[PDB]
C-alpha cells in the first residue's frame, strides 16, 4: 500500500490546485470533499451530485479519478477496500503537508 | 537548500527569499518568506498597491473613467503600459484621468479638487456614467475622503455610479494590497446592486483574467460553443455593470488566484457560489478546465467535442514546437501566478525545462503551489533583484526568459532572447490556440539569427560568420 | 494676427502631457556615469520610470526605491533613505553618486533629506574609506511643475554637490554645453559640431550610449558618459552654452554666481535660424570661425526642405505638443518651410514663466494666422479642440498623444519624449540642420503615407 500511496500523492501535489485555497478551513473542505467523490469513482458508487458544492467536488474528482486510472495500473486491480484506506491514508498526508507543517501564514487569517 | 547568493553577502536575510530545490528534501521546511516588506536601494522589480488596484484590475474596464487622486504621475505613468483590449474600440487604453493635485490642495484639503474633476469628466465624455476613484500616496495621507466625495457625486448626478479604492503606494509592499482592497471594497458595496437577464441553464463568472491581448475573447469562444452564460468576467473586457451582477452565477471559475481570489472566496461565503480553480495557459491543463467546468454542468459530450475540434486544429503545431523546443531551459520573472501556471505545462506540452523562477509580489500560496510543480534544482526565487538576476543566470544558463521587457532589454546584451511574460509578444497565450501562440514566441525567440550573429567577433581571423535554418509549424 | 496664451480651463488632467518632477529628475541622473538614482518615496514612483525608459530608448536603466511602506508613513521614511543608501553602495563597488529625489510622499511627510545625507556620509566614510560617494539632495514634489521641471532640478543639485567639494581649479578652456531634454541623436550631432568647429566642450548629460551595442563580450554600455570630473570641471570652464530655458539653463545661471563661468542662453537650435545663432554664439564665445563644413550641411539642409515647402507645407495648419523649448522651436522651424502652427500645447503650471518667454514675442511678430498657446494643457485640450472642430494637416508630439492622431485620421510625427510607437527615433537628431533637413522629411513622409492610404491625390507623389 506505501508504493501506491506515494503513486496518489505525487499526482495530486504536481496536479492538483483545490489542495492550495486560501485558508485551512477551505483546504479541510476540498481534501475531504473531493478524495470522498475520488473513492466513489473508483470503486463504481454514484457521484454525489446534489448541491452545488457537491457538483464540483465530483468534477475535480472526475480529473483525478481518470487520470489515477490512465497512469497506474494498480488502480484497476486493487478492490474497494484498498481504495478507500489509500484515500484515508491521502487525506491524512495532504492535511499534513498542506495544513499541519505548511509555513504559510495566511491560512488562519479570519478574513478573505 | 535555501541559497545565499554571493551578491546579497551584505543583505543575508534574502536567504530566506531564495529556494534551490534539492532531491529529498522535504519541501515544508523550505517555503520561502514572501509577501514581506522589500528592503531599499535592491533594485526590487516590485510596484506600488495603486498599481495593483487601477492598473491591473479596474482600469481594464471598457466603460468606466478612471479618477486617480493625485498629483498628475500616477495617471501618467499608468497610461499607454498595459494590453487589454477591448470590444469597443480600446476606451480604457486611450484615457487616464487625475485629479492634478497641487501644493494648494495639500495644505487645504483635495476633497473638492476631486468633486470638480469628477463632474468635469461626466460633463467632457456623457456617454460614460461610470467611475473607479483611487487615492494614491499624497491623498491618503492628507485624509482626503473620497467614499464621501462621491457619495455627494452620486447624489447630485443620479445616472452615475462611482465606486472608491483607498490604495497608496506606500500601502502593504507591492502591488498584492491592491488587489486586496479593491476585491473587498467592490464585493462589500456593489455585487448585488443591479441584476441581468439569464440566458442559459449554465451561468458563471470567470474570476481572474484580464484580457491580455485578446485572452478573455479568445475563451469567451468555448463558452459560447458550450452553451454557458458568463455573467461577469472579473475583469477581462469587462463592465463596471456585470460586475454588479455577480452573485447571479452559479459557478466561480478562478484563474488567477492570487489577483481575484479574494472575491472568489467572498462569493462562496456570502452567495454559497462554488469555486473553481483552473489553469487556462496549457493545453492539456485547458482541456481539464473545460471538462471540469462541464462535469459542474452536466455537459460533459459538448466539451468533448470542443476539445476534440480544438485537439484536431492546434495538437500538430503544438508537437511541432516540441519537438523543436525540447530540452530548452527557460526562466520565468513575472508576478507570482505565472509561475505556477507555466513551469509544469511548458514540461509537459513542450518539453521545456524551467530552470528559474522569480515573483515580484506572490504569497507563501504561490511558493506552495509553483513548488508543488516545479522541477528538481531549479531556483525559486521571492522579491528577486538585479543583482540576483545576473547570478541566476550564471547558475543556470537559461535559452530564453519569459520576462517584462525592461529585462528583457537587459538580458538581450547577454545574448539571451526573451519573451513577454507580461503583455506577450504575439497573443493572446490562454487556451488552445495561445498556448501555440506562446509556443511560436518561444521557438522564433531562441531560433534567431541575431543570436548567434552576435557571438560573432568580426577581428577574430579563426571565426566565420555562421548560417542557421530555422522551421515554421 | 493674435498669439493668444491661455490657460486649461478645467481642474482636472485628461491625458497627460508630462510626467511628474521625480521621473524627470531620475531622466537627469541616468546621464551621469556611475550613478544609480535613489527616489524616496513608495514603489511605483521607481518602477514606472524605469518602464517609461525602456519605452522611449529600449533600454534598462538602473533606479533603485527606497520602498516606503506604512511604517514609515505613520513614523517618517529617513530610516528608508539611509538603508538604501547603503545596500547601493554596499552592492554596487563602481557607484559614485546617489541623487536622493523626494516624491510627494516623502515631500508630505517632511523627511529631512539633508540630515539623511550626513548620516550617510558619516557611515560610508567609516565603512568605504577610500571611496568617495556624492549624494545630492533633490527636492521634486510632483505637486508643482513637472518632469521638465524635476530634470532641471536634478541637474542643478547634482553641479551644486559635485562643485561644492572641488571647488574652482586650472582653466580647462572647454564650454559647457546643456542641451537640454534631447535624444542620443541630438548629441551626437552637438559633438559633431563643436568637432567641425574645433571647440572643446562637456555635453551635460553625455548620453550618446544609452544607444548600446550587443558585443561579441556581453558587455553592458548603456551608461551615461559625464563624469564626476567632467561635472567637477564645469567650475573651470570658458563659458556656458545653455540651450534650454527650462531645462539646464538654471545650472549655468549658478554656475554663472558661483564660479563667474560666463552663461549665454540662446533659443533651443530647432531649425536654421536658431541653429544659425547657436553657431554664432560659440563663435563669439571661443574666437573660433564656423566652419565650410556647417555651411554646406545648411544648405544640403536648405536644399531637401526646399523640395518640400511651398509644394506639400505651405498653408498645412499644425499642432505642436511637448516640452517647452521643443514647442517653442518647432513652431519657429515649422514657419520656416511655410507650415502654419497654430496650436501650441505646452503641459505645466509654469505659464507665468512662459508669457516672459521671449520666443513667444518673436511669434508675435512674425505669424500671420492666429496662434493660440494652451499653457497648463493635456492631451485632452488636443482632442476636444479637433473634435469641435479645428481643422488640422498635421500633428507634431510624443507617442501618448497617438490615439488623438490616429482616431482623428491626422499624420503625426512623433518628437520629443517619450517616442515608443516608432523604431528608432532616438538615434535621429532633430536639433541642428541636419535634424532640420530629418524632421522636414518625415513631415513629408507622414503626409506621403497618409495621401495614399486616403487616396488623396496620391498621384502627385511622382515628379516633385
Ligand atoms: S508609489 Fe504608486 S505611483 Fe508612486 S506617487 Fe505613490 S501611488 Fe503613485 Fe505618483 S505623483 Fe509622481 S508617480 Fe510618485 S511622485 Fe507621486
Ligand atoms: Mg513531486
Ligand atoms: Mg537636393
Amino acid at each position: 500500500s506505501q508504493s501506491h500511496l506515494d503513486d496518489l500523492f505525487a499526482y495530486v501535489e504536481e496536479r492538483c490546485l483545490w489542495q492550495f485555497f486560501s485558508r485551512t478551513w477551505d483546504r479541510e473542505e476540498n481534501i475531504e470533499g473531493v478524495l470522498n467523490q475520488v473513492g466513489r469513482l473508483l470503486t463504481g458508487q454514484e457521484p454525489l451530485r446534489g448541491t452545488p458544492q457537491e457538483r464540483l467536488f465530483y468534477a475535480d474528482a472526475l480529473a483525478m479519478a481518470n487520470d489515477v486510472r490512465e497512469r497506474f495500473p494498480w488502480a484497476s486491480q486493487v478492490n474497494k477496500e484498498e481504495i478507500e484506506f489509500l484515500l484515508d491514508g491521502l487525506k491524512s498526508r495532504l492535511v499534513d503537508v498542506t495544513i499541519t507543517r505548511s509555513t504559510n501564514r495566511e491560512l488562519n487569517h479570519h478574513l478573505y | 537548500p535555501m541559497v545565499l547568493l554571493e551578491c546579497d553577502k551584505d543583505i543575508p536575510e534574502r536567504q530566506k527569499h531564495i529556494y534551490l530545490k534539492a532531491p529529498n528534501e522535504d519541501t515544508r521546511e523550505f517555503l520561502p518568506i514572501a509577501n514581506a516588506a522589500t528592503i531599499p536601494g535592491t533594485l526590487s522589480e516590485r510596484g506600488c498597491a495603486f498599481c495593483g488596484a487601477k492598473l491591473v484590475i479596474g482600469g481594464v474596464l471598457k466603460d468606466t473613467i478612471q479618477m486617480i487622486h493625485g498629483p498628475l504621475g500616477c495617471a501618467y505613468d499608468t497610461w499607454h503600459t498595459k494590453r487589454y483590449p477591448t470590444d469597443n474600440g480600446h476606451f480604457n487604453m486611450k484615457y487616464v484621468w487625475s485629479t492634478d493635485m497641487k501644493e494648494s490642495h495639500v495644505v487645504f484639503g483635495g476633497e473638492k479638487r476631486l468633486e470638480k474633476s469628477m463632474h468635469e469628466a461626466f460633463d467632457e465624455m456623457p456617454d460614460i456614467k461610470r467611475m473607479i476613484v483611487y487615492t494614491t500616496c499624497p491623498t491618503a495621507l492628507i485624509g482626503d475622503d473620497i467614499k464621501a466625495v462621491a457619495k455627494k457625486v452620486m447624489k447630485d448626478r443620479p445616472d452615475v455610479d462611482v465606486f472608491t479604492v483607498e490604495c497608496p503606494g506606500f500601502s502593504g509592499v507591492s502591488q498584492s494590497k491592491g488587489h486586496h482592497v479593491l476585491n473587498i471594497g467592490w464585493i462589500n458595496e456593489k455585487v448585488e446592486t443591479m441584476e441581468k437577464e439569464i440566458t442559459s441553464e449554465y451561468t458563471m463568472n470567470f474570476i481572474g483574467d484580464f484580457n491580455i491581448q485578446g485572452d478573455t475573447q479568445l475563451l469567451q469562444t468555448y463558452w459560447d460553443r458550450l452553451g454557458i452564460q458568463v455573467v461577469a468576467h472579473f475583469t477581462g473586457n469587462g463592465t463596471y455593470d456585470d460586475l454588479r451582477c455577480m452573485h447571479q452565477a452559479q459557478l466561480n471559475v478562478v484563474n488567477c488566484a492570487r489577483s481575484s481570489g479574494y472575491i472568489a472566496n467572498e462569493l462562496k461565503k456570502r452567495y454559497g457560489i462554488p469555486r473553481l480553480d483552473i489553469d487556462s495557459w496549457g493545453f492539456n491543463y485547458m482541456a481539464e478546465g473545460i471538462r471540469k467546468i462541464c462535469a459542474f454542468f452536466g455537459i460533459e459530450e459538448k466539451g468533448e467535442e470542443l476539445i476534440a475540434e480544438e485537439y484536431a486544429k492546434w495538437k500538430p503545431k503544438l508537437d511541432w514546437y516540441k519537438e523543436r523546443l525540447q530540452g530548452k531551459k527557460m526562466a520565468i520573472w513575472t508576478g507570482g501566478p505565472r509561475l505556477w501556471h507555466w513551469t509544469k505545462s511548458v514540461e509537459d506540452d513542450l518539453g521545456v525545462q524551467v530552470v528559474a523562477m522569480s515573483s515580484k509580489f506572490g504569497h507563501e500560496e504561490d511558493f506552495e503551489k509553483v513548488i508543488a510543480r516545479g522541477k528538481e534544482g531549479t531556483y525559486y526565487i521571492d522579491d528577486g533583484n538585479e543583482l540576483e538576476f545576473f547570478e541566476i543566470i550564471d547558475l543556470v544558463k537559461p535559452d530564453v526568459i519569459f520576462t517584462g521587457p525592461r529585462v528583457g532589454e537587459l538580458v538581450k546584451k547577454l545574448h539571451i532572447p526573451y519573451v513577454n511574460g507580461h503583455g506577450y509578444h504575439n497573443g493572446p497565450y490562454m487556451g488552445f490556440e495561445g498556448f501555440v501562440n506562446l509556443a511560436r514566441d518561444m521557438y522564433n525567440a531562441v531560433h534567431n539569427p541575431l543570436r548567434h550573429l552576435a557571438a560573432v567577433d568580426i577581428r577574430d581571423k579563426s571565426q566565420t560568420t555562421p548560417v542557421i535554418v530555422r522551421g515554421a509549424a | 494676427a493674435e498669439v493668444k496664451l491661455s490657460p486649461r480651463d478645467r481642474e482636472g488632467i485628461i491625458n497627460p502631457m508630462y510626467d511628474c518632477q521625480p521621473a524627470g529628475a531620475q531622466y537627469a541622473g541616468i546621464g551621469i556615469k556611475d550613478c544609480i538614482p535613489l527616489v524616496h518615496g513608495g514603489q511605483g514612483c521607481t518602477m514606472f520610470v524605469r518602464l517609461l525608459f525602456a519605452q522611449h530608448f529600449k533600454e534598462n536603466f538602473d533606479v533603485a526605491s527606497t520602498s516606503l511602506h506604512e511604517e514609515s508613513a505613520v513614523f517618517g521614511g529617513a530610516k528608508r533613505v539611509e538603508e538604501g543608501v547603503l545596500v547601493l553602495a554596499r552592492r554596487y563597488p563602481n557607484l559614485r553618486v546617489i541623487p536622493i529625489i523626494t516624491t510627494c510622499s516623502t515631500e508630505v511627510i517632511g523627511d529631512d533629506i539633508e540630515g539623511s545625507i550626513r548620516v550617510c556620509n558619516r557611515a560610508l566614510e567609516a565603512e568605504f574609506p577610500d571611496r568617495k560617494i556624492y549624494l545630492a539632495p533633490v527636492h521634486t514634489p510632483s505637486f508643482k511643475g513637472s518632469h521638465v521641471t524635476g530634470y532641471a532640478e536634478c541637474v542643478k543639485s547634482v553641479f551644486k554637490t559635485i562643485t561644492d567639494a572641488h571647488g574652482k581649479g586650472q582653466p580647462s578652456g572647454k564650454l559647457n554645453v546643456f542641451p537640454g531634454w534631447v535624444n542620443p541623436g541630438d548629441v551626437v550631432l552637438l559633438k559633431r559640431y563643436f568637432k567641425e568647429m574645433d571647440v572643446e566642450a562637456n555635453i551635460y548629460m553625455d548620453t550618446e550610449d544609452f544607444d548600446s551595442p550587443m558585443l561579441p563580450n556581453k558587455s553592458i554600455e548603456t551608461h551615461g558618459r559625464t563624469t564626476v570630473e567632467d561635472i567637477a570641471d564645469s567650475a573651470n570652464a570658458l563659458a556656458t552654452l545653455s540651450l534650454a530655458r527650462y531645462e539646464g539653463n538654471t545650472t549655468g545661471e549658478l554656475l554663472q554666481k558661483t564660479f563667474a563661468v560666463p552663461n549665454a542662453l540662446v533659443n533651443t537650435p530647432y531649425g536654421i535660424k536658431n541653429t544659425d545663432d547657436m553657431l554664432r554664439k560659440i563663435a563669439e564665445v571661443t574666437g573660433k570661425e564656423i566652419p565650410e563644413s556647417l555651411v554646406r550641411e545648411r544648405g544640403i539642409a536648405l536644399d531637401a526642405l526646399a523640395d518640400l515647402a511651398h509644394m506639400f507645407f505651405a498653408n498645412k495648419k499644425v499642432a505642436i505638443f511637448g516640452h517647452p523649448d521643443l514647442v517653442l522651436g518647432l513652431a519657429q522651424f515649422c514657419m520656416e518651410v511655410e507650415l502654419e502652427p497654430v496650436l501650441l500645447l505646452i503641459g505645466d503650471d509654469q505659464g507665468n514663466k512662459y508669457k516672459k518667454d521671449p520666443r513667444i514675442e518673436e511669434l508675435k511678430n512674425t505669424a500671420h494666422f492666429d496662434i493660440e498657446i494652451v499653457h497648463n494643457a493635456d492631451l485632452w485640450e488636443l482632442e476636444k479642440r479637433i473634435n469641435a472642430g479645428l481643422q488640422l494637416d498635421l500633428i507634431m508630439g510624443h507617442s501618448k498623444g497617438r490615439y488623438v492622431a490616429i482616431e482623428a485620421n491626422i499624420p503625426m510625427v512623433r518628437v520629443g519624449f517619450p517616442t515608443f510607437d516608432r523604431a528608432g527615433l532616438y538615434r535621429k537628431p532633430s536639433i541642428g540642420y541636419q535634424g532640420a533637413m530629418e524632421l522636414g522629411e518625415m513631415i513629408a513622409n507622414a503626409m506621403f503615407a497618409h495621401m495614399e492610404y486616403t487616396r488623396n491625390k496620391e498621384w502627385i507623389l511622382n515628379t516633385w
